[PDB]
């Protein structure tokens, strides 16, 4: 530990005083895994190509929860070609646990796969399907050429074609007469400038690969605000205290010691943070207790030095490492025969604790001293008169100018 | 017509990513505080989107049976359905004809006009079973559809209650019919209604999440020059002082283009004539 | 700042893009830890002008002058003092997480007060002897009397008005916690210098939501979503703004850093002069003629208590700069002459007490007219 | 500029050229608070430059610890090497006042 | 000195790429505006006597 700032100044010589080291946690041991108990792995029959996922204006909704979420149980059930993920990692999905998850099916046309995206412009953009820019999840289309291609033209879904102006983001729309764009209104008679937006498809496999349909799932999931139990399938371990281990509580990792508290946490609220942007209270969903992540990074180190060429024995100041040791007040003082005398200071520690190298011999530390506090004459009728001389001077250097720069 | 103060409501999460006790800001669309709101009742006319919907229902009534989010009212510009069959949230997405005024010893089934062209049917747990007060958020740009509500009994039956409350992600839907206008749905049994529709537009908020990760306060970056400072010191409470925050200028109007004097006179046209 | 885990964090290839590449975050450490030793050295000579504790005497019988506000007392954990009890709850604050660290100071807040507890003793005990060396005795009443001869106050008056000085001094000391018991903004320069570090740390961390031309703000998506023999370009630009933000943070600290020492050398010098030696330079420690000080602790500073001799209740007396008597001038040894319109008198400059025009109080030279 | 192409070098040039004069930024700050450390030590030279030197003034703890005699100055940069003769008495007697 | 007026002007895509940097703008003001109170307190502490 004396040889630790020779390389901090990157040199083969260290000076005298007190230096610093690398960090101080306390030596780590384990990595516990904590997942809630839902038996259900999520069934993916009627979300991914079972028999019929109907209109471009009508998706097959199922509220998906109360199951264990996993990502490698898709590729069997459909003929996938495109995986396009946002807000999230494509494969850290069993390394997490979400909150209020969805798996969301629809179908697109083959010439305009391109503007199924947050706002590519053109004919893809004011008459169908619309969500804001802040979406976390994947976008998944797949090959399908058997069931949705007849011999006489596909008349199995409508699409709405006309609309005037713009919107805010997220909704749906019924109502359904002949559209009016400009002048000469309709009133249900279908006159001129009263357009007929329901116009015949041509989806056939004889029509080209650019004229095919493409069924698209867009995955939808969010991280930890409602209390959820949806957590992935990498099964469970025990639960420990007074140590700094890896955990995973419902999708937020960390680095800290789980200690006990006594507070009345409102029992429908999963996690929390305190005043300075760090997670203070963590919920486990098995035993119904709230743990406090005490951040396990805690500690500082120092080392009292004379150097290498002079000697090779140590005096220690393990500052925030609790504890031939002694205990002075800027740190745990080992390498240090604590003596009972008092002399001047060479290497200070604190509160008048200094260390030095005095009298095999080891570096010693001690408490420092002012000098001779005495009791000389207080007689009322006296006054103190000095008269002798052996002359020399009391020097100091004093600085006039220095260097300029350009 | 029948304007009332839009006090405090019109919030939602951008998504559910975890952050707590941290004053966080995004660029999204929200309700302008201290604006008007559309109090509509006996009569239920059609309403254009008008770049904004923040729906609010009334209490004393389980009478409202969903919505007619609209274009033109027949069967020609593809369709929704949102109702309750007194046990479940029935969402047809079927193409029903011109129920401009659909109404319902149980009288019902006038809204069923053309049962043809059904391409989604839905049954789930109902949205709602001094009465609970429904409020909703209704939009469209690149994807899905929201259901965001919370229900609380209170006094002041017609006017908006004050007090601040969050909204919650319930039910989210990739449907596919980009919107012009709207209209409501109610019932009868054998029409004295009340509701509200708000408006939101793109505007920066600063959001407070509580000690537990739940909305308890927010401010607006355009309501006053006061919260402008709150929008740039990332805090509610600022100290007595002075804060340079933002800047202005004068927009251009005409945008002229000026070029030298005309007639350099190509003799190209002589060979045509 | 541990540099690589601020830039990259736990990734080989991000570090292996960072090593065609000399010694930036080497010298950024040697920038930052270079300053880090110096504030402890700034803490060093700002108190340690003595060489152990002077123990205050156990009897507290100093001529009626109360001192129960500035000594430490074992009611607290044996080390903090009474004004400081009011102090250390009036400055309230980052965290330990990704990227950063907080080393402790050299000395601890318990033993910063240890030197202060030493300093108040000797300047009550022996006075400015211990600025020099060995310290002779003095009792506190006559030292104050000997203290007034610095500013021309004739030192009889402190013996002559010992009781009236007492309660005025005492209630003034109790007034200074009264000046801070409610609220002051004057804590001020203490409060922001901690606070501007916190936002500086906060504006350090808030950088890491950047995209900076890349398609992400996290590392591992760039590993995942595209190809590592082409998407290292997506790493490649993401390095440098983080390197820039670190470059700014070392910079904008460094300007304020030795700006503190440039304030602190002024602080230690007032600790050098106005604690030890009864100085003459006016307007230098408290408004008024300087008398003595008494220093206390602080979270990152020092708070002085000064004491000034402020005149009051003036009464203009008729004066003249010269007296002729048997053709010869008469000039006062110090002070000037005054008269109450009727008879002339002799006094000093800064406290009123007449005497009689004598041969003693004057000296003669020169002709008259 | 040569190997990397200005479309995908521009986010590399984004903080190459913008970051390079951030490194005498280092240097001048390292300069001036050694310079102003001496520009005030100029004034600290000026503390006992002339006062107890050209003639004699009378301030405690500004003519050195002791009641001062005089000086004899010589040349240096960051310097003029004084001998400030201040008269701290060494050995202590009494004579008994009445 | 404004951040945005100095970089951008009559553009938006200028400022849109600037919103990737967004801390850098309000970084510079608290530097520069801090000089403004620094200059004022100097003029204070000289002549507020």
């Amino acid at each position: 530990p004396l040889s630790e700032t020779k390389c901090t100044l990157k040199s083969f010589t260290v000076e005298k005083g007190i230096y610093q080291t690398s960090n101080f946690r306390v030596q780590p041991t384990e990595s516990i895994v904590r997942f809630p108990n839902i038996t259900n792995l999520c069934p993916f029959g009627e979300v991914f190509n079972a028999t019929r996922f109907a209109s471009v204006y009508a998706w097959n909704r199922k509220r998906i929860s109360n199951c264990v979420a996993d990502y490698s149980v898709l590729y069997n059930s459909a003929s996938f070609s495109t995986f396009k993920c946002y807000g999230v990692s494509p494969t850290k999905l069993n390394d997490l646990c979400f909150t209020n998850v969805y798996a969301d099916s629809f179908v697109i046309r083959g010439d305009e796969v391109r503007q199924i995206a947050p706002g590519q412009t053109g004919k893809i953009a004011d008459y169908n399907y619309k969500l804001p820019d802040d979406f976390t999840g994947c976008v998944i289309a797949w090959n399908s050429n058997n069931l949705d291609s007849k011999v006489g033209g596909n008349y199995n879904y409508l699409y709405r074609l006309f609309r005037k102006s713009n919107l805010k983001p997220f909704e749906r729309d019924i109502s359904t007469e002949i559209y009016q764009a400009g002048s000469t209104p309709c009133n249900g008679v279908e006159g001129f400038n009263c357009y007929f937006p329901l116009q015949s498809y041509g989806f056939q496999p004889t029509n080209g690969v650019g004229y095919q349909p493409y069924r698209v799932v867009v995955l939808s999931f969010e991280l930890l605000h409602a209390p959820a139990t949806v957590c992935g399938p990498k099964k469970s371990t025990n639960l420990v205290k007074n140590k700094c281990v890896n955990f995973n509580f419902n999708g937020l990792t960390g680095t800290g010691v789980l200690t006990e508290s006594n507070k009345k946490f409102l029992p429908f609220q999963q996690f929390g943070r305190d005043i300075a942007d760090t997670t203070d209270a963590v919920r486990d969903p098995q035993t119904l207790e709230i743990l406090d992540i005490t951040p396990c990074s805690f500690g500082g180190v120092s080392v009292i030095t004379p150097g290498t060429n002079t000697s090779n024995q140590v005096a220690v100041l393990y500052q925030d490492v609790n504890c031939n040791v002694f205990q002075t007040r800027a740190g745990c003082l080992i390498g240090a025969e604590h003596v009972n005398n008092s002399y001047e200071c060479d290497i200070p520690i604190g509160a008048g604790i200094c260390a030095s190298y005095q009298t095999s011999q080891s570096i010693i530390a001690y408490t420092m001293s002012l000098g001779a506090e005495n009791s000389v004459a207080y007689s009322n009728n006296s006054i103190a008169i000095p008269t002798n001389f052996t002359i020399s001077v009391t020097t100091e250097i004093l600085p006039v100018s220095m260097t300029k720069t350009s | 017509p029948a304007y009332t103060n839009s006090f405090t409501r019109g919030v939602y999460y951008p998504d559910k990513v975890f952050r707590s006790s941290v004053l966080h800001s995004t660029q999204d669309l929200f309700l302008p505080f201290f604006s008007n709101v559309t109090w509509f009742h006996f009569d239920n006319p059609v309403l254009p989107f008008n770049d904004g919907v923040y729906f609010a229902s009334t209490e004393k009534s389980n009478i409202i049976r969903g919505w007619i989010f609209g274009t033109t009212l027949d069967s020609k510009t593809q369709s929704l359905l949102i109702v309750n069959n007194a046990t479940n949230v029935v969402i047809k997405v079927c193409e029903f004809q011109f129920c401009n005024d659909p109404f319902l010893m149980e009288s019902e089934f006038r809204v069923y006009s053309s049962a043809n062209n059904c391409t989604f049917e839905y049954v789930s747990q109902p949205f709602l079973m001094f009465k609970n007060l429904r409020e909703f958020v209704f939009k469209n740009i690149d994807g899905y559809f929201k259901i965001y509500s919370k229900h609380t009994p209170i006094n002041l039956v017609r006017d908006l209650p004050q007090g601040f409350s969050a909204l919650e992600p319930l039910v989210d839907l990739p449907i596919g019919i980009n919107i012009t206008r709207f209209q409501t749905l109610l019932a009868l049994h054998r029409g004295a209604a009340a509701y509200y529709v708000g408006y939101l537009q793109p505007r920066t908020f600063l959001l407070k999440y509580n000690e537990n990760g739940t909305i308890t306060d927010a401010v607006d970056c355009a309501l006053d020059p006061l919260s402008e400072t709150k929008c740039t010191l990332k805090s509610f409470t600022v100290e007595k002082g002075i804060y340079q925050t933002s800047n202005f200028r004068v927009q251009p109007t005409e945008s002229i283009v000026r070029f030298p004097n005309i007639t350099n006179l190509c003799p190209f046209g002589e060979v045509f004539n | 700042v541990d540099c690589t885990m601020y830039i990259c964090g736990d990734s080989t290839e991000c570090s292996n893009l960072l090593l065609q590449y000399g010694s930036f975050c080497t010298q950024l450490n040697r920038a930052l830890t270079g300053i880090a030793v110096e504030q402890d050295k700034n803490t060093q000579e700002v108190f340690a002008q003595v060489k152990q504790i002077y123990k205050t005497p156990p009897i507290k019988d100093f001529g009626g002058f109360n001192f129960s506000q500035i000594l430490p007392d074992p009611s607290k954990p044996s080390k903090r003092s009474f004004i400081e009890d009011l102090l250390f709850n009036k400055v309230t604050l980052a965290q330990k997480f990704n990227g950063l660290t907080v080393l402790p100071p050299l000395l601890t807040d318990e033993m910063i007060a240890q030197y202060t507890s030493a300093l108040l003793a000797g300047t009550i005990t022996s006075g400015w002897t211990f600025g020099a060396g060995a310290a002779l005795q003095i009792p506190f009443a006559m030292q104050m009397a000997y203290r007034f001869n610095g500013i021309g106050v004739t030192q009889n008056v402190l013996y002559e008005n010992q009781k009236l000085i007492a309660n005025q001094f005492n209630s003034a000391i109790g007034k200074i916690q009264d000046s801070l018991s409610s609220t002051a903004s004057a804590l001020g320069k203490l409060q922001d210098v901690v606070n501007q570090n916190a936002q500086a740390l906060n504006t350090l961390v808030k950088q890491l939501s950047s995209n900076f031309g890349a398609i992400s703000s996290v590392l591992n998506d760039i590993l995942s979503r595209l190809d590592p023999p082409e998407a290292e370009v997506q790493i490649d630009r993401l390095i440098t703004g983080r390197l820039q933000s670190l470059q700014t943070y070392v910079t904008q600290q460094l300007i304020r850093a030795a700006e503190i020492r440039a304030s602190a050398n002024l602080a230690a010098t007032k600790m050098s002069e106005c604690v030890l030696g009864q100085s003459k330079r006016v307007d230098f420690c408290g408004k008024g003629y300087h008398l003595m000080s008494f220093p206390q602790s602080a979270p990152h500073g020092v708070v002085f208590l000064h004491v000034t001799y402020v005149p009051a209740q003036e009464k203009n007396f008729t004066t003249a700069p010269a007296i002729c008597h048997d053709g010869k001038a008469h000039f006062p040894r110090e002070g000037v002459f005054v008269s109450n319109g009727t008879h002339w008198f002799v006094t000093q400059r800064n406290f009123y007490e007449p005497q009689i025009i004598t041969t003693d109080n004057t000296f003669v030279s020169g002709n008259c007219d």
